[PDB]
RNA sequence: GGCGCUGCUGCAGUUGAAACGCCCGUAGUUGGCCCCCCGCCGCCACGAGGAAACGGGAGCGCUCCAGGCAGGUUGGA
RNA sequence: GGCUCAGGACAACGGUUGCACCCCCCGUGGCGGUCGCCGGACACCGCUGGCAACCCGGCGCCAAGACGUGCGCGCAAGGGCGGGCCCCGGGCGAGCAGCGUGACGCAGCGACGGCCCGCCCGGGCUUCCGGGGCAUCACCCGGUCGGCGCGGUCGCGGCGCGCCGAGGGCCCGACGCCUGGCGGAGAAUCAGGGUUCGACUCCGGAGAGCGGGCCUGCGAGACGGCCCGCACAUCCAAGGACGGCAGCAGGCGCGGAACUUGCCCAAUGCGCGGCGCGCGGCGGCGCGACGGGGUGCGCGCGAGUCAGGCGGG
């Protein structure tokens, strides 16, 4: 990388998400309904005792394909091993888009896609749809109708193979339409 | 099945092997080794079906037993041995030294060469990786490997090999403007110059070339072997990789009987 | 299978038996054949296996298929072995040379 | 035998699905090791070769204190917590992720160097340290790990509280 | 499978839709008179071969004058028709492939060639002499009555010099 | 196939068989006119990539032929 | 390799993806560092036996490119730490692969040097689109839909188990029932648009009387391998042993309906290595079907007969 870190006078000051993350971890340690203790496999957990700030406290990465990371996942405090940005899974294969059909599961949504079929004898079309279940990271929050882009991953359940990587929101009460794309 | 496949029906054989639909129910199935099963032509189908040195399997075998066939400077004794692109074909009893190239319909031709020519081999750099204890290797299109490779050698380039000592002497860089010949597709056997390398995230990269008479064509980057740098390093058949169209071909088929 | 039998009871038509602690014992049936191992023959006729002369091509056998002893060390076997042994050092000589070669490449790069 | 073929599951709409072949060998399941604490390591021959080590009755393991960077070997004393069930705790069954007490004798020379985690030092002054298993005993025949620290230590101590 | 399972084979004649129709039932025996035809299958066969060249021509003529498929199959079709003598030299355009008939196919049988050349008294005599093996085509002896003679092999019809007739 | 007696192309519904007794109404189907030179679908063309055989199709007198890939520098495009 | 189409309708199959979730013999190309010639014993064979026949017992003298142990310069699996705290070359689109350093362990290769690694063909699973009839089948499902954790697997995954939640599919036809349902490449018909069939040649799947289980091996849930239940048959001194023609010929039965109980591995291919091969070939039966030529012309032929070539194991 030829260019290198321009200078503000506040960067070590804004470096206090370290204390934010530390206290979030200790509150999760004080939560006692939870059966097990959730933490990222990428982080020592001995980094939460030092004070020199020397080393990182949360892990993230970029997935490529021209998709930028969200600050909500960079600065969040949730433990999710199925997140594409802060988890332990990868994106490869197909990337498609659809509308959020339902959002009633834990960290999981249904994406409805629409398409056409040509019947040559009749020289005409019929409109068709399929359902596609997907995993939703806590860094996103969606409702019904919002457009979402989902990318392929390895199996994650009996029905899930895709993962949400972009949400283009749409206002409520809009006229439901075919919207094929 | 419950295991690997040994047999091969004649109809299921590759189309470019030019077998004939009568004359058997079976075909020779190539053996594993230096080349694949689709982009190759076996040794027996070169000797017995092309040059008539043997009129049958039962006497092609013995030609290979007393070790009459040098491939890449080393003998071979397996009738189903897969010889492929750029392999050297020298039989000394009839004083014939060849290299394998493609014709302009996607078939395997044997070009004559000289003793000053059969001293090297062109290979396509398939990939660069790390093995035991952290060492680099280059693996190529002929299933050769070279360790401690010069760092300038990068993936998809071409190397020049000595058949005896097994070491690299020259290398050619795949850039915009290199004389190159295709190996698959429906432009197999045609030669042009790299003048576009268009890349796509996640998916295949496409390559656009042109012959020396203006005709242009496209393919994947998996099918562009590099032969020189604005001049080929090896010999090529007197058609030089220019394809005629169907009517020009038809008049030539008319001439050869006229 | 029906492997049957008995603890040597009634329904035992036929049986096998061996005499210990000896009309009676008077006959001998010779050792039909002879040994055939380099070590074997020597330990047999009270001879070692550590002094450099293991040939022992004496042929008695009482001339009676069945000789051609085994594991008998020779000049040919010795030399051939040495050949392989040495080779399994030359390999590494040139390999560990090439290590330095590539180190120097990088360092000048 | 035991199988993990999906053909015996229903679809995503609840419908019974049909049966179009007989059990294949490449979808076999085996029974699990159920590694008892306190020395056998069986060998299992898997698909294509591939020795798999399958433990029963382990007693020792290699344990690492990371922030101080000290590793010693030690005798697993007792399994005290497990996230799945109380049954695997009550039986002292060695599975990945369970929390155990290890012998303190190996780590007692670290009791000298100060400026260290006092929550580890006062526990070394006793006769055990709290640690987590990081290995899979039924697949590799070994139980190694690290000593707890951070919020995670406090979480498991509160789970162990005299409630 | 035995290797004989892979051989191609095919029917070469088409039977008319309305069989009992007087007006062409009469002009159909007229052709069996003006040549020596055993039965009606040899008129069916001639209609069959005319139908295909007609179909190919209509396909090509749907197309456009500068097009490659015209440039390829029109030249091929005319060359093969001219060398079989179904079409003569002065008509070198595709639109003339439509106005042919059965009769110009029949004209190039051997039974017609040797009657033009006067080698036989008639057509029935020509038939019998054909099967008697007395007329050769250019040094090779041709037993076929239905033989179709290229206008290259048309100068070399004569009695087979191995015959009781020289 | 005849058969436009299954009708997309292309049937019939006053009396031959056949318009729901009527009004409201969701899914579905359909929806005037307008800005051009942006984006995302549909559509049109041209490519790349993957199997022969069959179906077409260039060349070749198994004496013709149903065939076969022959053959006299070749070829199976 | 051969046979068959019974089962199975969001299967399979066809095109189109992926494994940064995997496994693999042979062959090709690499790589090879590992904390003085050993040991006894097995089959063939000798001497004696049991048994109706099936099949075996006891004693003994004898080898290895068979085991076992192992001579050797430390490196198999797994595990702890070693990353950047707007966001973006060993190798990538992608933090992937190596290495270093603290602990464990002692595996594999070595008695004629090979553990190991790339490529290859093959497999497993996997994304998307296509993927029978009935509404006198309108609601359906409950490991069912998602989450956490371990286990098992070559490996991912409700695949399995514990705990938490209440989801998931549906008139764009769910679910259930029926099929005299193998899918595709294809075939029949014929201006154009269409209708119907996909037994069998190639590819893919599935089975070996019907449920199941497994050993050996790189690879099988193998049936010309083994073990058990069921339904059927076979020899037998009555105590016992034993089978799987949906392989080729041939028999029975069924039905309107389908040939020899031949010869050869000479080609084509495969195996191992000059042979073996009911693959595959060559003859026999064969008006299913296809193609060609006669029963005369005005005076010569083919249909048959007998000889010799040619061809053909
Ligand atoms: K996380
Ligand atoms: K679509
Ligand atoms: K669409
Ligand atoms: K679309
Ligand atoms: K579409
Ligand atoms: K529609
Ligand atoms: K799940
Ligand atoms: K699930
Ligand atoms: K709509
Ligand atoms: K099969
Ligand atoms: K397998
Ligand atoms: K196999
Ligand atoms: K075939
Ligand atoms: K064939
Ligand atoms: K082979
Ligand atoms: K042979
Ligand atoms: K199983
Ligand atoms: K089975
Ligand atoms: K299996
Ligand atoms: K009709
Ligand atoms: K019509
Ligand atoms: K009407
Ligand atoms: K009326
Ligand atoms: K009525
Ligand atoms: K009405
Ligand atoms: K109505
Ligand atoms: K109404
Ligand atoms: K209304
Ligand atoms: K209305
Ligand atoms: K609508
Ligand atoms: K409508
Ligand atoms: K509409
Ligand atoms: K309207
Ligand atoms: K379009
Ligand atoms: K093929
Ligand atoms: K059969
Ligand atoms: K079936
Ligand atoms: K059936
Ligand atoms: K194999
Ligand atoms: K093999
Ligand atoms: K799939
Ligand atoms: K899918
Ligand atoms: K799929
Ligand atoms: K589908
Ligand atoms: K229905
Ligand atoms: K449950
Ligand atoms: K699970
Ligand atoms: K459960
Ligand atoms: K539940
Ligand atoms: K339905
Ligand atoms: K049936
Ligand atoms: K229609
Ligand atoms: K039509
Ligand atoms: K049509
Ligand atoms: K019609
Ligand atoms: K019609
Ligand atoms: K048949
Ligand atoms: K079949
Ligand atoms: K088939
Ligand atoms: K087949
Ligand atoms: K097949
Ligand atoms: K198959
Ligand atoms: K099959
Ligand atoms: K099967
Ligand atoms: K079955
Ligand atoms: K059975
Ligand atoms: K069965
Ligand atoms: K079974
Ligand atoms: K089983
Ligand atoms: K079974
Ligand atoms: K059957
Ligand atoms: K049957
Ligand atoms: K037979
Ligand atoms: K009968
Ligand atoms: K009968
Ligand atoms: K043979
Ligand atoms: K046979
Ligand atoms: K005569
Ligand atoms: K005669
Ligand atoms: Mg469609
Ligand atoms: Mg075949
Ligand atoms: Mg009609
Ligand atoms: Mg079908
Ligand atoms: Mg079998
Ligand atoms: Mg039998
Ligand atoms: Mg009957």
């Amino acid at each position: 990388r030829h260019p290198l870190r321009p200078d503000p006078d506040r960067e070590r000051r804004a470096l206090e998400r370290a204390e934010n993350l530390r206290k979030a971890a200790y509150e999760m340690a004080e939560n006692q309904h939870e059966r097990a203790y959730h933490k990222q496999s990428q982080i020592f957990q001995g980094r939460f005792l030092r004070k020199d700030n020397a080393r990182c406290l949360r892990f993230y990465k970029s997935i490529g394909m021209g998709y930028h990371t969200p600050i909500t996942a960079i600065n969040g405090t949730y433990i999710d091993k199925k997140c594409p940005f802060t988890g332990n899974v990868s994106i490869r294969g197909r990337i498609l888009r659809g509308v959020v059909h339902s959002a009633k599961m834990q960290r999981s949504i249904i994406v409805r896609r629409d398409y056409l079929h040509f019947v040559q004898k009749y020289k005409r079309y019929e409109r068709r749809h399929k359902h596609v279940a997907a995993h939703l990271s806590p860094c996103f929050r969606v409702k019904e109708g919002d457009i979402v882009t989902i990318g392929e991953c390895r199996p994650l359940s009996k029905t899930i193979r895709f993962n949400v990587i972009k949400v283009e929101p749409v206002s409520e009460a809009a006229k439901k339409r075919f919207s094929p794309f | 099945a419950r295991g690997v496949r040994k047999h091969l029906k004649r109809l299921n054989a590759p189309k470019h092997w030019l077998l004939d639909k009568m004359g058997g129910i079976w075909a020779p199935r190539p053996t594993n080794g230096p080349h694949g099963l689709r982009e190759c032509i076996p040794l027996i189908l070169i000797l017995r079906n092309r040059l008539h040195y043997a009129n049958t399997y039962a006497e092609t075998s013995m030609i290979l037993q007393d070790k009459n066939v040098l491939i890449d400077g080393k003998p071979r004794t397996d009738p189903t041995f897969p010889v492929g692109f750029m392999d050297v074909f020298e039989i000394p009893k009839v004083h014939k030294t060849f290299r394998v190239l493609y014709d302009v319909k996607g078939r395997f031709t044997l070009v004559p060469i000289q003793s000053n020519e059969a001293g090297f081999k062109l290979c396509r750099v398939q990939k660069i990786f790390l093995g035991d204890k952290g060492m680099p290797y280059l693996s190529t299109h002929d299933a050769r490997t070279i360790r401690f490779p010069h760092p300038d050698i990068k993936t998809n380039d071409t190397i020049k090999i000595n058949l005896k000592t097994g070491k690299i002497d020259e290398w050619y860089k795949f850039d915009i403007g290199k004389i190159v010949m295709v190996t698959g597709g429906r432009n197999c056997g045609r030669i042009g110059t790299i003048q576009a390398i268009d890349k796509h995230m996640g998916s295949y990269t496409m390559i656009r070339m042109k012959d020396t008479e203006g005709t242009e064509f496209l393919t994947r980057l998996c099918n562009v072997f590099v032969i020189g740098n604005d001049s080929p390093a090896v010999a090529i058949p007197t058609t030089k990789g220019i394809r005629p169209d169907i009517i020009k071909n038809r008049e030539l088929r008319l001439r050869s009987i006229a | 299978k029906s492997i049957r039998g008995c603890i040597v009871g009634p329904d035992l038509h036929a049986l096998s038996v061996v005499l210990v602690d000896a009309g009676l014992t008077d006959v001998v049936v010779p050792k039909r054949l002879v040994p055939k191992r380099a070590s074997k023959i020597r330990r047999l006729f009270g001879l070692p296996t550590t002094k450099v002369d293991p040939k022992d091509q004496m042929l008695v056998c009482e001339l009676i298929l069945k000789p051609k002893v085994q594991r008998v060390v020779t000049d040919e076997k010795y030399a051939r072995k040495q050949r392989v042994i040495a080779e399994k050092k030359e390999i590494m000589r040139k390999s560990l040379q090439q290590l330095e070669e590539y180190k120097a490449l990088l360092s000048r790069m | 035998g035991i199988t993990h073929d999906k053909m015996y599951k229903r679809s995503k709409t609840g419908a019974v699905q049909g049966k179009w072949h007989k059990k294949r060998k490449y979808n076999l399941g085996r029974q699990p090791a159920n590694t008892k604490l306190i020395q056998k390591i069986s060998t299992i021959r898997c698909r294509g070769g591939n020795i798999k080590r399958r433990a029963l009755r382990l007693s020792h393991g290699s344990f690492a204190w990371g922030s101080a960077d000290i590793s010693h070997k030690a005798r697993i004393l007792q399994v005290v917590y497990n996230s799945t069930s109380n049954e695997l705790v009550r039986t002292n069954t060695l599975v990945k992720g369970c929390v155990v007490q290890i012998d303190s004798a190996p780590f007692k020379s670290a009791l000298s160097n100060d400026t260290l985690d006092k929550e580890i030092l006062d526990q070394i002054r006793g006769d055990h340290i709290l640690a987590r298993i990081s290995s899979r005993p039924g697949q590799v025949g070994t139980a190694d790990g690290y000593i707890l620290e951070g919020p995670e230590l406090l979480f498991y101590q509160k789970k162990l509280a005299p409630k | 499978p035995r290797i004989s399972r892979h051989r191609n084979s095919s029917k070469t004649y088409s039977t008319p839709k309305k069989p009992f129709t007087k007006p062409r039932l009469d002009a159909e025996l007229k052709l069996c008179g003006e040549y020596g035809l055993k039965c009606k299958r040899e008129i069916y066969r001639a209609r069959y071969m005319l139908a295909k060249i007609r179909r190919t021509a209509r396909n090509l003529l749907t197309l456009d004058e500068n097009d490659i498929k015209r440039r390829f199959e029109g030249a091929a079709l005319l060359r093969r028709l001219h060398m079989l003598g179904i079409l003569d030299e002065e008509k070198d355009q595709l639109d003339y492939v439509l106005g042919l008939r059965i009769e110009d196919i029949f004209k190039r049988r051997l039974q017609s060639v040797i009657v033009e050349s006067k080698l036989a008294k008639s057509v029935h005599h020509a038939r019998n002499m054909i099967k008697a093996r007395h007329i050769s085509v250019g040094g090779q002896i041709v037993n076929i009555p239905s033989y179709m003679v290229r206008i290259s092999n048309t100068s070399r019809v004569a009695i087979a010099d191995t015959s009781s007739l020289a």
